């Protein structure tokens, strides 16, 4: 049949990637930035929409959502109507443990993005672009100004965009250290001038978003790759990938890997084929490979005997239990201690979260602290269908899907790694003289005189 | 070795206060299926129009017509409704005779006897009270003995 | 006027003027043969107009079976008297009146 | 009998459970705060003819404060010394406590 | 205008552009619930009264889901029942023992709604313990015992929305929010005692009614 | 105790604006 | 030892004043310019960032005046301040070392633990105190965004990366160098020969000249 | 004189099971209902019916009930709730002008 994989330098997007050119306008246009933006322009907010909606763009965010179909959700029947200003505000917030995509867009090729805000806002004809950028990325926050500087210097975006007739800004709002604050209602209140805790949808941003106004939250990488698709046609974006999967796709490969980097690459690429091609090989040679997280830390580790004959896309992670998020793919050798790993991101997630639902503000330091106990293995194997159970009472409860984003691995942890829970456990039981209570207490702990209900 | 040692010096340590699995576990039991006290049956109530309709169009588990799509809808008012109008008296005054034989019928032609209070034997029932194969007092005393 | 049924228990619910026929028929019925009388008492609620309800609990050692009886009185409203069935009955509604 | 801690501090903080189950409403309290802030009774009486022994006062305590010794022996002269009052209660307790201790440690497993 | 609607079978009449637990209460249905107030903004944080809309694949929260022309709404299926327990099992973790000693205490509906909602034990029982908060000092009137807060958001709405008294907050971030004037002040309303009745729980007291 | 990084005088600049801020200055939407 | 709440000091009081520099003003004046007018409140977040930038650490002080400036009630400010971690609410060092050591940094080339492990041996403290000299404070933090740059560590506003217990220590000092003369500051980025995140074993991909707008479907 | 009422739901809390039923009781008089015991400081009564409560499904019910006895009776008319659709999409509502309120969930 077609395997997927290995496609052509002539058919990428990110050509700057690894820095061969300055990231002023002059080296852009020589890549096809701003050359035919203001045709684009001139043909109706119909034909972009529908461009991006035959190339199959899906938010590379994190939720893959259809990208043509979110945009188009923007455009309700009577939009014209109201007066109120309308918003694209674009997430160049990358705080999921794992992904550096975003930070190579903006430090690279910012002139992308920057068209990127007019032409997804000349989709959803908004009338401003807000880019909330990570507080941390500060140097990249400075380039991407001075990209937006020239941008209005040479009349590309302001009161007459390219000649256009269109009105359309962009301006810049750094956070100021929030994981929380990437999604994509919390983005709204952030830059609002609130604590970045998220909203609750029936209200929908497409309606009532920023400043209440209809607003529309793309990601960076979703947003910069609209121009092209539309120089270069959405047919020739839906070649590359499977049939729900298509394009290209940036992959950050770190962890146990001889040489971790970053390339983009086809989407429904085998995960074989990627790493020891574009990454110099896991350390340590294939069958010293333990397990993968493929999306990032919220997506489920994925072991080694799944893991080989795995396609990286939406459709056979998803399939396999798991998902491609970012597809910050964190290669983790067999010389490592898996279930530290784990712990360290759910103690991830118990400082991230907004602490606004009671789920997820009580549930992320329960399982933190018991992701710590498991580490040493203080614990009786029947706590192992406690904490499966816990995490199922967190998702679909609480108000954003950060509540997802700490039940998904420890999931995965027990229901790859059980074996491996079970054995610190006996351990543990070896050692202090027995299995200990559900909670960490020792098994003399009633001898020794302490508070010790029945049962646990 | 009577009452020794005493309860005071029974070793506080040796006692174990019990959990059994279903309802005591951590990890296998969600409460909603053990709140039996939620769970409780209602009083069945069954008046005078009531039974009036149930001899008329009979019972969800045996009917009297087949009640198939419409005009069987307004049928089954047709029993509600003559329930309501006249008792049990009236409707077995005017269809006759004959449906005072159907009430028999539905427990065999015979009156029902009531249900008994056992089930020793599986089903609710009597119990057979007999005589005990040896007397306590044999035939010596005005006593006998039941089993 | 109506019946309910509980767990075990089927309650049998009658107007205070059918008290004779209706124990009658409990008494020295054959498939009805329930010749104790358990217990007479009421119970009040001043929310009806009717205050008083009058239990009746009775037994048949015959059919291992028990039956309640359940009528209603007033505060000027009296019921039949049973004592001509049961003599068991006499000093239950004496203490149902006191 | 009214116990202490270790330390000294009178184990009761003026819940009132014991209050609420007493079947014959033999105990009545007044509570407020203490000059340190502390919630602790300023009343604590238990008519001794009203009570009917049944133990549920001390079953229903979270903190052990309320006991009932095995002292059976205190027939008095006037019923006007079988009005328990916090201070004789309290002094109960100092007299008493190491049986109580004992009592306790025997049968709290089975509480 | 009027919608109808079906909850638990029977049909209630709302007017359209009304939250689910308003009809829900208009149908003699009785809804959990910690955060949402009749009388003060919806807030979605306490997740107690997560119910069962047909086409919809997670339970929503009744209390800021509009009513629509045509749904239904089941309120007593095993989706609610687990979503319930998993909610006042979260509500108790961290939760301090501290009923004996609290003024709530026979008042309170962390309480109640945990007798009738809630699991009858607890699966907590972590080495690590509890969390712990320290106190507040926002004026004479409220006596504060802040471990108790369970985070709904009642005081912060009254006092910013219905007093226009806007000291009283939220600072801190997920486990370690807290909610208290950054730097001590004194609430200043003469209204500020109704956020002791808005309190679900008992870490808003009042100092006069201590412990009497 | 340590000495700390604090501002001494009211017009004292303890840290640099940077980059990013500088920019903003240069930052005017008519075009040239 | 982060706190939630306000401790009041000598250093942190309200009655200190804060005012922004007769220069920021006109960075003030350009952020408020980029919201609409009513809500200026959504600058809250820039300003406690140049006051900060101003002062040394988002103070009591500098907290209120972003207030009076944006029209808000101070406490609006103070649930900003709180929930946000990159302000600072307590005095910090000259430079505030922060090293990442979540799972990818923990595992990414040489795990950050050496990294941390340097840092504690040569600063002589422990996490989340300054030095007693008063230049170096040093924290973990969670992810950075330069995970394929794994093991690295931030300062102030520039990411020390891809290092070794070797090479931290050297970047550490010329730092405290720095204080003197801006000729010994380290460079910033990675170390050992990558230039941003480029595979270190030479290009897999991006060879030959990149194509231009030559290849663009002939309707548009 | 008695009073018939339906309670009133506590302030305290959000139940409103005990607002479901009418109360009657009895007004308390000016002296009798408590003075201070000498002895041990309880409070003594001499009203026999402070204790006492009634509950009735109806209000006629209870009516009927009290001209039954004799009573004296004042009845008290529910306070009932004014409807207002509550939305939280309000929350975010746009200002074309001045915000004159700055929402802090
Ligand atoms: C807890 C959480 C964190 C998120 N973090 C990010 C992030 O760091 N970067 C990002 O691009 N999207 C993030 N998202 C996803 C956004 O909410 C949003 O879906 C996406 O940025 C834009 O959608 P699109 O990619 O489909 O266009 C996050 C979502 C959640 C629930
Ligand atoms: S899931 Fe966590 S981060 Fe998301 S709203 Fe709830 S508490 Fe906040
Ligand atoms: S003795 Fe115990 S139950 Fe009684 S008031 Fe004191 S603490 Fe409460
Ligand atoms: S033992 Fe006496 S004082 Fe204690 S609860 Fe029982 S009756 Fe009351
Ligand atoms: S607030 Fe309620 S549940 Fe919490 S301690 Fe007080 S009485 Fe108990
Ligand atoms: S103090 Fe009380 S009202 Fe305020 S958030 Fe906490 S629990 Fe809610
Ligand atoms: S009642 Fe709707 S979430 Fe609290
Ligand atoms: S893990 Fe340290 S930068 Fe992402």
């Amino acid at each position: 049949v077609r395997t997927y994989g290995g496609l052509k330098d002539q058919d990428r997007i990110f050509q700057n990637l690894y820095g061969r050119y300055p990231p002023d306008l002059k080296h852009a246009k020589k890549m096809g930035d701003w050359y035919k933006t203001k045709e684009i322009l001139l043909k109706g907010h119909d034909w972009i929409i529908g461009e991006i909606k035959a190339s199959g763009l899906r938010g590379r965010g994190g939720a893959g959502f259809p990208s043509g179909l979110k945009w188009s959700f923007m455009n309700f029947k009577d939009w014209d109507k109201d007066n109120k200003p309308r918003y694209l505000v674009v997430n160049a917030d990358e705080g999921e443990p794992g992904t550096c995509k975003d930070r190579e867009i903006m430090r690279k090729d910012p002139h992308k993005l920057v068209e990127g805000c007019l032409v997804a806002g000349r989709a959803m004809n908004a009338t401003a672009a807000y880019i909330y950028i990570r507080g941390e990325f500060y140097q990249e926050a400075a380039i991407l100004q001075n990209a937006i500087n020239e941008a209005y210097a040479e009349g590309l975006i302001g009161k007459n965009a390219c000649g256009s007739g269109y009105d359309f800004d962009v301006y810049i709002h750094r956070g100021a250290g929030a994981y929380v604050c990437g999604e994509e209602t919390s983005l709204i209140e952030s830059l609002e001038g609130k604590p970045g805790k998220p909203r609750l949808k029936p209200p929908f941003p497409a309606a009532v978003g920023l400043f209440g106004c209809p607003s529309t939250v793309a990601n960076v990488e979703t947003v910069s790759v609209a121009p092209t698709i539309c120089r270069r046609g959405g047919a020739w974006f839906a070649s590359f990938g499977r049939e729900r999967n298509h394009g290209t796709k940036l992959f950050c490969i770190s962890g146990h890997v001889n040489n971790p980097c970053t390339v983009e690459e086809e989407m429904s690429i085998p995960m074989r084929e990627l790493i020891e091609k574009h990454c110099g090989g896991v350390r340590g040679g294939w069958d010293n490979l333990l397990a993968v997280i493929p999306g990032g830390s919220s997506t489920p580790i994925l072991p080694k005997h799944i893991c080989d004959d795995q396609l990286m896309d939406f459709d056979a992670l998803k399939d396999s239990q798991s998902g491609l998020g970012t597809a910050a793919v964190i290669v983790m050798d067999k010389s490592t201690d898996v279930v530290r790993a784990i712990s360290r991101l759910s103690h991830f997630y118990r400082h991230e979260s907004c602490g606004q639902c009671t789920p997820c503000r009580e549930g992320s330091k329960w399982t933190d602290q018991i992701m710590k106990r498991f580490e040493k293995g203080m614990g009786r194997p029947r706590e192992i269908d406690m904490l499966q159970e816990l995490t199922k009472q967190v998702e679909g409860h609480t108000i954003c899907a950060l509540g997802e984003a700490f039940a998904w691995p420890i999931q995965g942890l027990i229901r790859h790694f059980r074996p491996e829970l079970e054995a610190r456990m006996k351990k543990f039981a070896e050692e202090t003289g027995g299995q200990a209570l559900a909670g960490g207490w020792t098994h003399d702990s009633r001898q020794k005189g302490r508070l010790v209900s029945p049962g646990m | 070795y009577n009452r020794n040692p005493s309860p005071g010096d029974n070793p506080p340590l040796e006692y174990t206060d019990p959990v059994t699995i279903p309802a005591g576990d951590i990890a296998d039991n969600p409460y909603w299926k053990r709140d039996f006290r939620r769970n409780y049956p209602r009083p069945s109530v069954i008046a005078q129009a009531q039974q009036v309709a149930l001899l008329s169009v009979g019972s969800a588990a045996q009917p009297r017509v087949e009640l198939i799509g419409e005009e069987g809808t307004k049928a089954l008012v047709a029993a509600e409704e003559e329930g309501k109008e006249k008792g049990v008296a009236k409707y077995l005054e005017e269809k006759g005779a004959e449906e005072a034989k159907r009430v028999l019928a539905l427990t065999g032609g015979l009156p029902p006897t009531p249900s008994g209070q056992t089930m020793v034997t599986g089903q609710w029932d009597v119990h057979k009270y007999g005589l005990a194969e040896e007397q306590s007092y044999g035939g010596s005393y005005p006593c006998r003995s039941f089993v | 006027q109506q019946f309910s049924v509980w767990k075990d228990e089927l309650t049998i619910y009658i107007c205070p003027t059918g008290v004779i026929p209706v124990f009658s028929f409990l008494k020295y019925n054959t498939n009805a043969e329930f010749t104790q009388v358990s217990d007479i008492t009421a119970v009040d609620f001043p929310t009806r107009e009717m205050r008083f309800e009058i239990v009746y609990n009775l037994l048949s050692v015959r059919h291992n079976a028990r039956i309640r009886v359940k009528t209603y009185a007033d505060e000027v409203t009296p019921v039949p008297s049973i004592t001509s069935l049961y003599m068991g009955a006499n000093w239950y509604e004496r203490e149902v009146y006191d | 009998a009214l116990r202490r801690y270790p330390s000294g501090e009178e184990r009761c903080i003026a819940c009132k459970l014991c209050e609420a189950v007493c079947p014959a409403q033999a105990i009545t309290i007044e509570a407020e705060e203490r000059a340190d802030g502390s919630r602790r009774t300023t009343r604590y009486d238990i008519d001794m003819t009203k009570c009917i022994y049944c133990g549920f006062c001390q079953e229903s305590c979270p903190v052990d404060a309320i006991v009932e010794s095995p002292n059976a022996e205190y027939a008095t002269e006037t019923r006007e010394e079988l009005l328990y009052n916090k201070e004789k209660l309290l002094a109960n307790g100092d007299k008493w406590e190491p049986e109580l201790a004992a009592a306790i440690r025997a049968d709290a497993p089975y509480r | 205008a009027e919608v109808e609607l079906t909850i638990d079978g029977k049909k209630v009449s709302i007017e359209a552009g009304s939250a689910l637990i308003q009809a829900c209460e208009k149908a003699g249905v009785v809804v959990p619930r910690y955060c949402y107030h009749e009388k003060l903004a919806i807030a979605g944080n306490c997740r107690m009264c997560l119910v069962e809309v047909e086409r919809s694949p997670k339970p929503v929260a009744s209390c800021a889901w509009p009513v629509q022309a045509g749904m239904v709404v089941k309120t007593n299926s095993p989706l609610t029942h687990k979503a319930r327990e998993g909610v006042m099992e979260f509500l108790l973790a961290n939760h301090p023992l501290d009923c004996p000693i609290c003024d709530q205490g026979g008042e309170c509906d962390l309480q109640d709604q945990s007798m009738r909602y809630g699991a009858d034990r607890g699966r907590f029982h972590e080495i690590g313990g509890k969390r712990a908060v320290e106190d507040k000092n926002i004026g004479p009137l409220i006596k504060t015992s802040m471990n108790r807060c369970i985070h709904c958001t009642r005081c912060v709405r009254f006092m910013n929305d219905i007093a226009g008294a806007p000291e009283l907050g939220s600072t801190g971030r997920g486990n370690d929010l807290q909610i208290g004037t950054y730097l001590e002040k004194n609430l200043d309303s003469e209204l500020s005692g109704n956020v002791i009745d808005l309190c679900p729980v008992g870490a808003l007291t009042s100092k006069p009614y201590a412990f009497r | 105790r340590p000495s700390f990084a604090i501002a001494r005088s009211p017009n004292e600049q303890v840290f640099p604006a940077g980059a990013f801020y500088e920019s903003i200055l240069r930052w005017n939407p008519n075009p040239v | 030892d982060t706190l939630m709440v306000h401790r009041n000091t000598p250093e942190n009081n309200p009655d200190i004043p804060f005012k922004f520099t007769p220069e920021n003003e006109k960075i003030i004046e350009q952020i408020l310019k980029r919201y609409p007018p009513q809500y200026k409140k959504a600058a809250v977040m820039p300003l406690l960032d140049l006051g900060q930038r101003q002062h040394g650490f988002c103070s009591i002080s500098v907290m209120n005046e972003v207030a009076r400036i944006l029209e808000m009630p101070p406490m609006r400010v103070y649930e900003v301040a709180s929930f946000y971690t990159m302000y600072n609410r307590t005095p910090v060092g000259k430079f505030h070392v922060q090293a990442c050591t979540t799972t990818p940094c923990q595992l990414g080339g040489c795990g950050s633990d050496a990294i941390v492990k340097a840092i504690k041996e040569h600063l002589g403290i422990n996490q989340g105190e300054t030095t007693p000299d008063g230049l170096f404070t040093f924290i973990e933090v969670e992810c950075l965004g330069a995970c394929v740059n794994a093991p690295m560590v931030q300062i102030n506003d520039d990411y020390y990366e891809d290092l070794t217990p070797e090479t931290i220590k050297q970047v550490l000092t010329a730092l405290k160098e720095s204080v003197n003369d801006v000729s010994k500051a380290p460079k910033p980025g990675p170390q050992s020969g990558r230039q941003s995140c480029e595979n270190s074993a030479g290009l897999t991909s991006l060879t030959s000249e990149p194509w231009g707008p030559e290849k663009t479907r002939p309707d548009l | 004189t008695v009073r018939i009422y339906k309670p009133a739901k506590p302030a305290t809390q959000s139940g409103e099971k005990n607002t479901q039923l009418w109360r009657m009781d009895w007004d308390v008089l000016g002296k009798g209902h408590r003075w201070e015991n000498p002895l041990m400081g309880w409070q003594s009564s001499a009203d026999f019916m402070q204790g006492t409560h009634l509950t009735f499904k109806t209000k006629e019910d209870a009516i009927a009930f009290a001209e039954k006895q004799g009573y004296e009776y004042f009845v008290q008319e529910p306070n009932e709730r004014h409807f207002r659709p509550k939305a939280y999409a309000n929350n975010f509502l746009y200002s074309p002008g001045k915000l004159k309120h700055i929402r802090t969930k």
